[PDB]
């Protein structure tokens, strides 16, 4: 489970004087009440802060208890959530006298692993950036728009931001200090500080046992979110404006993310991540192999009473989203003739192998001459490389053989002379795929024939139990369907 | 005496308008030129209908009236019709695009756009007004202009004018004559946002005006043009005595006063009889006992709902026409035997009585006979709740995914107005419940 | 909300769009020279909408003609309707693509595209209510779908209040000019999903397969398949072009038609289907039925989120509303119940040429995941293989990029099955 902390913020001059009655009420320090008397409704929190709360007292009872399984290898997030003037850019990165939770954090890693040179080696890696109206900034070093691509290895990546390696506390902290000034923050007459972008501070760190007598790696992400602003409460125009509504959006976007993953009853079902850059740095953080905690910050007054009411209900149901934790863990003739095969050159060819080019050359991948004319539809390099001792039934380290990649691409004739010269017409690769399966896939109706009346095996499944008939099957593809139906 | 302005705000609230002034225009004997003759007193007057006409030195009655929509292709034409010479041209604003179904559009991202110019224009009005009383705004429930611009609109007049009246005729969708999906979200948002500025408001459900065209007035297919004159003799019936000095109604404090005992419950249903097809003009005419029974039969409602089995908290009956008072008096004595009644604790089972002797007007393309008498019945009851039930329920459906939200987000709104707007709702489905 | 701008893009953005406006200026009455020679005023009421008004009676399409190379735009020029285009609107550069997405998005594409930006700014500033713009393109080539893309996010970036709608063909094997289309098209996918607000999913697949199955054409060329296109183009913008109160603007369908902003992928429905009178029950009908829809999808087989269906000719708008609630009540379950009245029709009194009664649909369906899901395995079997990565890592992009637009496309379709199972309130 996420834990879910609220900080209410002492009350401005603005709210002492309308002198409208308080509607946070602390009971426990784990009990509040919203609307005394009315609602009047208990919620239960991990920990609660009062108006007399100090910077140390919440760093305390948040990131200084997780800074030890950060360092055993275990991802952590700290996100400070609720809305605009709750005090959450006061929270996270503190005024020029108070520092914030995330100075407190960073020098207590950096002492921390001053305690322990002796028995683990560490390092760390630290990116700061910024979501600006759906587009991500670099804040360390000026670097324009930047991508966010996904794998299912890496997650999620954000293309073009610089790494830095900081050693000291001093050198983080200088790091932490540049992006907050580069940070857009509009000075206006209204609001001295609203946030205008979402700022994420990220640590990679690299931990090893110090004799090695196995490395742990851990992510910890601290964001700093802005306010949702109603245009009406505001009357922002311009480009403040659009500030507003791309904010909001996230926001939206963060509120289904959060509604999704919490008392779901559907793990199977889809969680809505992509309709935000915010929400797709945050995949990584909200419930799944992370320790998650949402600093969420709320007014006491009567004035932001719908305000409050609504960062509670999201407060509440985060506490729900689930998580389970892990600690994280030949010749120089041959590369020639490659080359020479995957460009279809018939000259470079006869000549590389007059010289005593090998034939059955391998690259990193284990592709041979073969594969690659095979491939790229060189059917005279294929006949010659057959025809002096290539091996027609070669993988390469995924399992591709020659008639695969020639089934795959859809080169006839290609496909035959493999056949004629003894290719595997079931060989199967580490998907499970025979050349049958690939030549349905793409829709070569002709080669599907050729391979069927050389004995494929219509019966063959891949990874994932479905023949070539299951395929065509469930592709709406009558064509290929009705070939296979024996 | 005292003036009452009118606000049109979208297609529905302008279409409404037309109809609605067209009529007026019929019943004083004013032409579509602004000229009548019966008046005699040129330059003003202290007369009845003086509260919707002003006077100008031509001897020409204006609309105290604005008509405004965000895009201009209704509004022109009005500009360009029978009753172009009717108003001031100011009367009639108009901006570049509309709020393509959106209550965001209209409420904020078009609407503030226009909001200064058309309270510059509302406030020239109110200037030529010696005890302005306040305003009676029309407007869709489901239209981005109708919904969005109104709200704001009621919100700036609640400053600007803080100790005026102001009353709405609503239009509530149906599938039937619907245009968007997202009617659900522009009518709740609006509910919400207007009911703390709103004395009282008369919802008419586009579903009963189509059922009643159809079925009484023997038409196809209804076009808006049918619904609209039969809104406007509705409308007519509930204004008259702002009209014609009558002793019920006698200004816009009244209707609060004798409609709503409670602030946040102000939706009367109203109910009128009888509306009979011209086919059928030659049939006997109908009594006072007649048409005061046919004020409870639910399919002559304007809402679609059950007051037999709610609670009523007020009942005022206008009657206009050849009608005695006598002849009320014994239909209203009569009610108690049929036994329909039941009312809530703290209120008097009393109906008001309101009658006008002037017989109900039929304009030039009305399918609606001309009769000697009418009524109007004006009930506060608990059954209307059956309505915003209907409307809460199709609101939930979308909003538990979501759906379309990210329309009105992407105009900035916060996510957490529709919770705000839909919890008023329910505290308003209680407020309903608690009063059984 | 008045004016639309229109963007033809690559070959096949190109042909399509010659058609679609030799069609729509038939049935607006304009002549080849652009002079207006009709019957009703029906046709002129909102001319504006594709024309700008020029010296004389001078209609001109709001039209930018792209391509990097310069073969179609010739062969453009020499067509029937050639001459109606405005010469300074012809962006033409000379190289080519090569079949290739990365030289449209990348190298080739993104040097002739601020030529194009040019001629939309200018076409631009001379609107009084820009609703925004239109792109025909095919996702399976190099100019469409790279620098097509290119263009939307890059218009996207500079008019970002504007609507973005685009017309695209989805390639298949049946008409295939390479096995590279499966990257082109997926690459672009992946653009349309961030920075489009409408995309009519036109299927190659689904044209051929009505071309050979439906009307019995033993081998379907371009004309027959463009037929169909030009029909449906035709058909879907009707509202946009003639007077009406429903989806009348780019704007109102949009909200009328997306729920959710990533799913905005229509299926394009006809009927009747000809090659070079139905009773209304029997349109109604066919209409929803898999065998005339424009993407290779059964309607069956999801749920529709939203549908809009437009009836063309002199026909009872009583009849009609019988008969599409006929289809609602029959079939209740093809319709999500968590969106309240989502099915909207419109009437057209004027017809497309040599039919006297016509009917279009335009569906969001669950079952376009089907569309999305045979691009993804054709995809994944070229990307597994790593077959002509060198194609586009040589023009500067990153392997990583594929993954993302595979990751991103593979989540469109889990999207699209979270409605289709999402009854449950
Ligand atoms: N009774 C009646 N209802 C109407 C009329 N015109 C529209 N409506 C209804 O009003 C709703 C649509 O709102 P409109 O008034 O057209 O919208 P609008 O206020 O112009 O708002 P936008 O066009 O979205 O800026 C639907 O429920 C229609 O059925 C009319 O003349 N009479
Ligand atoms: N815990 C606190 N103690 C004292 N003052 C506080 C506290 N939290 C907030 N404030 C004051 O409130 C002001 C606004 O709070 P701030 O943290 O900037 O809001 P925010 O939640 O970041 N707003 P936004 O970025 O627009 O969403 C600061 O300038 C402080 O003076
Ligand atoms: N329906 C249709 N598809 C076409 C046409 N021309 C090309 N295509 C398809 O478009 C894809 C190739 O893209 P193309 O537009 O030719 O290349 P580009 O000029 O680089 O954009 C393939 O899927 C073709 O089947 C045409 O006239 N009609
Ligand atoms: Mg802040
Ligand atoms: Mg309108
Ligand atoms: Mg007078």
């Amino acid at each position: 489970h996420m834990k879910v902390v609220v900080r209410v913020r002492p009350e401005n001059t603005k709210e002492k004087a309308a002198g409208f009655h308080k509607v946070v009420h602390v009971v426990d320090k784990h009990i509040l009440v919203f609307d005394p008397k009315n609602k009047d409704l208990k919620f239960v929190f991990d920990a609660v802060f009062d108006e007399t709360s100090t910077q140390s007292e919440v760093f305390e009872h948040t990131t200084k208890p997780i800074l030890r399984s950060f360092l055993n290898g275990y991802n952590c997030t700290v996100l400070a959530y609720g809305a605009t003037g709750a005090g959450k850019t006061h929270t996270m990165l503190g005024s020029a006298d108070e520092p914030g939770v995330m100075y407190l954090t960073m020098l207590h890693l950096y002492k921390c692993m001053d305690e322990i040179k002796e028995e683990k080696i560490c390092s760390t890696a630290v990116s700061y950036l910024e979501v600006y109206n759906e587009q991500i900034r670099d804040l360390l070093v000026n670097s324009g728009p930047l991508a966010v691509r996904e794998d299912t290895q890496k997650g999620v990546v954000v293309h073009g931001l610089t790494l830095h390696q900081p050693k000291s506390s001093e050198e983080i902290l200088h790091l932490l200090d540049n992006g907050n000034k580069n940070r857009t923050q509009h000075p206006t007459d209204m609001n001295a500080t609203s946030s205008r972008s979402h700022a994420v501070f990220q640590i990679y760190l690299r931990q090893q046992d110090k004799t090695a007598s196995n490395v742990r790696i851990a992510k910890m992400s601290l964001i700093d979110l802005a306010g949702s602003e109603r245009a009406s409460t505001s009357g922002a125009k311009g480009t403040r404006f659009v500030e507003g509504t791309n904010i909001n959006r996230s926001l939206l976007a963060l509120g289904n993310v959060i509604n999704a993953l919490a008392d779901s009853k559907r793990k199977n079902q889809h969680i809505p991540y992509r309709n935000s850059k915010l929400t797709r740095l945050l995949k990584d953080s909200l419930g799944g192999n992370c320790q998650t905690i949402m600093i969420a910050a709320v007014s006491p007054s009567s004035v932001f009473y719908d305000d409050t009411y609504n960062t509670l209900k999201y407060a509440n149901r985060a506490k729900d989203i689930k998580s389970s934790l892990k600690s994280n863990v030949g010749s120089d003739l041959g590369k020639k003739l490659l080359e020479a095969a995957r460009a279809g050159q018939d000259d470079e060819v006869r000549i590389l192998m007059a010289n005593g080019a090998d034939v059955n050359a391998t690259d990193a991948s284990g592709l041979t001459p073969l594969h690659l004319a095979a491939t790229y539809g060189h059917l005279e390099i294929v006949e010659v490389l057959l025809k002096h001792g290539a091996d027609v039934n070669a993988i390469d380290i995924m399992g591709s053989t020659p008639l695969h990649l020639a089934a795959l691409i859809g080169h006839l004739e290609i496909v035959e002379v493999l056949l004629k010269h003894g290719a595997d017409v079931n060989a199967v690769d580490t998907w499970g795929d025979t050349p049958l399966h690939l030549a349905a896939i793409m829709g070569h109706l002709e080669i599907v024939e050729v391979l069927l009346k050389h004995g494929a095996d219509v019966n063959a499944q891949d990874k994932f139990g479905k023949t070539a008939f299951d395929i065509s099957i469930d592709n709406g593809n009558e064509d290929l369907a009705e070939i296979l139906q024996k | 005496m005292r003036e009452c302005i009118s606000i049109h705000v979208g297609q529905a609230g302008v279409q409404i308008g037309n109809a609605c002034w067209e009529l007026y225009c019929l019943e004083h004997g004013i032409q579509p030129d602004g000229q009548m003759p019966s008046d005699k007193t040129i330059g003003g007057g202290d007369d009845s209908f003086n509260t919707f006409f002003s006077e100008t030195g031509a001897g020409k009655h204006v609309p105290r009236a604005v008509f405004v929509d965000l895009e201009p292709t209704v509004i022109d034409e009005v500009r360009t019709g029978t009753y172009r010479q009717l108003f001031h041209p100011e009367q009639l604003i108009t901006g570049k695009e509309d709020a393509a179904n959106n209550y965001a559009r209209g409420h904020y991202t078009i609407g503030k756009e226009i909001i200064d110019l058309v309270l510059d224009r509302i406030r020239k009005l109110a200037d030529q007004c010696t005890g302005l009383q306040g305003f009676l705004v029309f407007h869709s429930f489901g239209g981005g202009t109708g919904s969005g611009f109104t709200s704001l609109l009621m919100e700036r007049l609640s400053v600007d004018y803080g100790k005026k009246s102001k009353l709405e005729f609503s239009i509530y969708p149906a599938p039937q004559v619907s245009t968007a999906v997202v009617e659900p979200y522009n009518s709740i948002l609006t509910t919400h946002t207007t009911l703390e500025h709103s004395d009282c408001a008369f919802m008419v459900d586009n579903e009963a005006i189509y059922d009643i065209c159809r079925r009484n007035l023997d038409i196809e297919r209804p076009t808006y043009t049918n619904l609209n004159r039969l809104i406007s003799q509705i409308v007519s019936s509930i204004t008259a005595s702002l009209r014609f000095d009558g002793a019920l109604n006698v200004d816009l404090t009244e209707f609060q006063t004798n409609l709503v005992p409670y602030p946040r419950i102000h939706f009367p249903l109203a109910t009128y009889a009888p509306v009979i097809s011209a086919e059928k003009a030659y049939h006997e005419q109908l009594s006072v006992a007649e048409i005061t029974n046919a004020c409870f039969e639910p399919a002559n409602q304007m809402v679609k709902c059950d007051p037999r089995h709610g609670k009523y908290m007020a009942c005022c009956l206008l009657y206009r026409g050849d009608v005695v008072p006598k002849d009320v008096n014994a239909a209203i004595a009569t009610i108690k035997t049929k036994r329909s009644i039941q009312f809530v604790d703290w209120c008097p089972t009393g109906f008001k009585v309101g009658i006008n002797y002037q017989p109900p007007t039929v304009v030039p393309g009305g399918d609606l006979a001309k009769v000697q008498r009418a009524v109007c019945m004006l009930s506060n009851t608990t059954a209307i709740a059956e309505a915003w039930a209907r409307l809460d329920h199709k609101f939930d459906l979308m909003y538990a995914k979501r759906a379309f939200v990210h329309w009105y987000v992407g105009e900035g709104m916060e996510e957490g107005e529709f919770s705000e707007a839909r919890e008023d709702m329910a505290a308003l489905e209680k407020d309903y419940e608690e009063v059984g | 909300m008045r004016e639309i701008v229109h963007i033809q893009a690559g070959q096949c953005g190109n042909q399509i769009g010659a058609k679609f406006w030799e069609v729509i200026s038939d049935e607006h009455g304009i002549d080849p020279t652009g002079s207006y020679h009709g019957d009703s005023d029906l046709q002129l009421e909102r001319i504006n909408v594709y024309y700008n008004e020029a010296a004389g009676n001078k209609y001109v399409p709001r039209a930018i003609l792209v391509d990097l190379e310069p073969g179609t735009m010739d062969s453009v020029r020499s067509g029937p309707f050639g001459q109606i285009f405005r010469p300074d609107n012809f962006v033409f550069g000379q190289s080519g693509a090569g079949n290739n997405w990365a030289k449209g998005h990348y190298t080739e594409g993104a040097e002739l595209v601020d030529s194009v930006l040019d001629v939309v700014r200018k076409e631009s500033e001379s609107c009084d209510c820009l609703q925004g713009f239109q792109l025909t393109h095919s996702l399976g080539g190099g100019t469409g779908s790279g620098m097509g893309t290119l263009l939307i996010s890059k218009i996207r970036e500079e008019y970002p209040d504007r609507i973005m709608n685009t017309f695209s063909v989805v390639p298949s094997p049946k008409v295939s000019d390479t096995v590279v289309e499966p990257y082109n098209a997926t690459l672009s996918v992946h653009q349309l999903v961030e920075n489009t607000d409408e995309t009519y999913c036109i299927d190659n697949e689904a044209l051929y397969d009505i071309c050979f199955r439906t009307l019995k054409l033993t081998t379907p060329t371009y004309g027959d398949l463009n037929h169909l296109v030009s029909a449906t183009m035709s058909g879907v913008t009707t509202c946009l072009r003639f007077p009406g109160q429903l989806n009348a603007d780019l704007r109102k369908l949009a909200v009328n038609m997306v729920p959710f902003p990533r799913l905005h992928f229509f299926m394009p429905g006809f009927a009747p289907l000809t090659s070079r009178a139905l009773t209304v029950p029997e349109l109604t009908q066919q209409m929803f039925d898999a065998k005339n829809m424009m993407a290779a999808c059964d309607p069956r087989h999801g749920r529709y989120l939203t549908v809009a269906a437009v009836f063309r000719g002199r026909m009872s708008m009583k009849e009609v509303d019988e008969q599409m609630l006929n289809v609602q009540n029959k079939n209740s379950s093809y319709f999500v119940e968590w969106i309240p009245n989502n099915v909207k029709t419109a009437v057209c009194d004027i017809p497309p040429r040599g039919l006297k009664m016509s009917a279009t649909f335009i569906g969001n369906s669950t079952a376009i995941q089907e569309l999305f899901k045979r691009i993804s395995e054709q995809f994944t079997a070229m990307f597994r293989r790593k077959a002509f990565l060198h194609w586009y890592t040589g023009e500067g992009m990153d392997e990583m990029e594929f993954t993302e637009a595979e990751s991103n496309m593979n989540d469109l379709v889990s999207e699209y099955q979270q409605y289709q199972d999402a009854t449950a309130d």
